[PDB]
């Protein structure tokens, strides 16, 4: 029986088979409930929307995201978003399949113990497993070793491997985030006179970023010349109709990645905790991390966020040491695909946790088994 | 390409790339020599067997013949 693979997140729910090429079913992970007085009778009225028909009714709910900061932060939620997934929108039974399920790494235990006391409970999923993101993109991007930068909504976290081994000490978490990005971009498209307050503006203000924001490759001449031309200056059209031009803000946007002083953290970006991270590292590996760094997760699919990263890394390491950024074009679904591939192993199938062992032990297991 | 018909610039194109794709999304995707040659030598496969397949299909319409078979 093929096992299930399913990766959640803030932001998007990526699910479907385990030897599968690509996710069966791809949704925005969001709760919904109605904020006004339903006044027709027999509307069908519904306690409360997830995923698509959340984001296409969502003029009229408050949209709620149950995981901040990959951080399941109301277990009901998740939960239905957990019984939308199997049976609404992959219509399969879960106690057929063995289960694997995508954390990121330095998260509490007990986002596990619960995670998997409600599959086995809950679900009654016969086995589960939870993986790395980080591990998994390796899978997926064909490798052994690398230090890889996987970014997404929520979570930016950097976990360096050589020759199939983890090390603990050097892996680096930050909370920079498509999300702070999002709010970032609202702040900022403030300046220009638009003003995007409620959470279904949010969504509005996700696309634009989606569509038009871009890194600058050096930062201040852009500035400069944004400020003496319109040329970099460009507009979009919101859903009613309006029209908003944005300007140097589009590139000013996706920067605090580089320098989070702007949202108003202090510590340092992508690229310099990417660095500390290979410092983090005994000497002898260290070609071989800034031979390959490899990028995962929606948050570096910003246009010219390789080059950047390759040009200020090549900056921060000594001269002589080849640094090469590995940016393959399908990254938004690597974790995936990595975990596509892991649980279609054969010595995988050892390693799944199995229903009797946690009767056995309880939710504590995962700890001990999984990583 | 000339003795198959299928237009040169179409082979130059998928034999050095591959296309993933969600329902709403597509990527085309480039891979490494060796995946490259991986994929030809599978292509070289595979029409081989279909056509030893087909070979065989034409043999055993040549072999049959009309009555049904009551045991063999
Ligand atoms: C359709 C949208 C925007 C607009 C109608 C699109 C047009 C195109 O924007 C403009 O350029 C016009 C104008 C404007 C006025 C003077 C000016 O020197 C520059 C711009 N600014 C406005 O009408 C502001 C004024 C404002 C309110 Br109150 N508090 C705010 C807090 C911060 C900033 C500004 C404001 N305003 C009412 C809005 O944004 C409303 C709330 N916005 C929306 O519903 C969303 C869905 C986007
Ligand atoms: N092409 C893109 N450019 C910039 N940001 C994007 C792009 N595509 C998605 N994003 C943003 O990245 C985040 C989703 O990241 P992703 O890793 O897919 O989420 P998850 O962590 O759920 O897998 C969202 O903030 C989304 O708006
Ligand atoms: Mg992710």
């Amino acid at each position: 029986t093929t096992a299930l693979v399913c990766d959640n997140g803030s932001g998007l729910v990526k699910a479907g088979f385990a030897g599968d090429d690509a996710p069966r079913a791809v949704f925005p992970s969001i709760v919904g409930r109605p904020r006004h007085q339903g006044v027709m009778v027999g509307m069908g009225q519904k306690d409360s929307y997830v995923g698509d028909e959340a984001q296409s009714k969502r003029g009229i709910l408050t949209l709620k995201y149950p995981i901040e900061h990959g951080i399941i932060t109301n277990w009901d939620d998740m939960e239905k978003i957990w019984h939308h997934t199997f049976y609404n929108e992959l219509r399969v039974a879960p106690e057929e399949h063995p289960t694997l399920l995508t954390e990121a790494p330095l998260n509490p235990k007990a986002n596990r113990e619960k995670m998997t006391q409600i599959m086995f409970e809950t679900f009654n999923v016969p086995a589960m497993y939870v993986a790395i993101q980080a591990v998994l993109s390796l899978y997926a991007s064909g490798r052994t070793t690398g230090i890889v930068l996987d970014s997404g909504d929520g979570v930016t976290h950097n976990v360096p491997i050589y020759e199939g081994y983890a090390l603990p000490h050097a892996i680096m978490r930050l909370d920079l985030a498509g999300r702070d990005l999002t709010d970032y971009l609202m702040k900022i498209l403030t300046e220009r006179g638009y003003s995007f307050v409620t959470t279904a503006e949010r969504e509005i203000v996700r696309d634009i970023k989606e569509k038009l924001c871009y890194v600058a490759l050096d930062f201040e001449n852009e500035m400069a010349t944004a400020a003496s031309s319109s040329s970099l200056e460009k507009s979009y059209e919101l859903p009613d109709g309006q029209v908003i031009t944005i300007g140097n803000e589009r590139f000013r946007c996706p920067e605090t990645l580089f320098q989070p002083s702007f949202i108003g953290m202090e510590s340092a970006g992508i690229h310099e905790t990417t660095y500390n991270s290979i410092m983090k590292c005994d000497i002898d590996i260290r070609k071989d991390l800034y031979a390959n760094n490899v990028m995962s997760g929606g948050t570096t699919m910003y246009p010219g966020i390789a080059d950047r990263m390759q040009k200020e890394i090549t900056a921060l390491a000594p001269s002589t040491m080849k640094i090469k950024i590995i940016a393959p074009p399908e990254r938004k679904y690597s974790v995936w695909i990595g975990g596509s591939i892991l649980a279609s192993l054969s010595t995988f199938q050892q390693m799944w946790i199995t229903k009797q062992e946690y009767d056995e032990a309880g939710p504590s297991i995962v700890h001990r088994k999984c990583f | 390409c000339d003795l198959m018909g299928v237009d040169y610039e179409e082979m130059a194109h998928w034999l050095c790339h591959r296309k993933l794709a969600t329902a709403t999304e597509t990527y085309i995707k480039p891979i490494s020599k060796l995946h490259a040659i991986n994929a030809r030598d599978a292509l070289a496969k595979h029409i081989y067997a279909n056509l030893f397949n087909w070979i065989v299909d034409h043999v055993n319409k040549a072999l049959h013949s009309t009555v049904k078979q009551h045991s063999f």
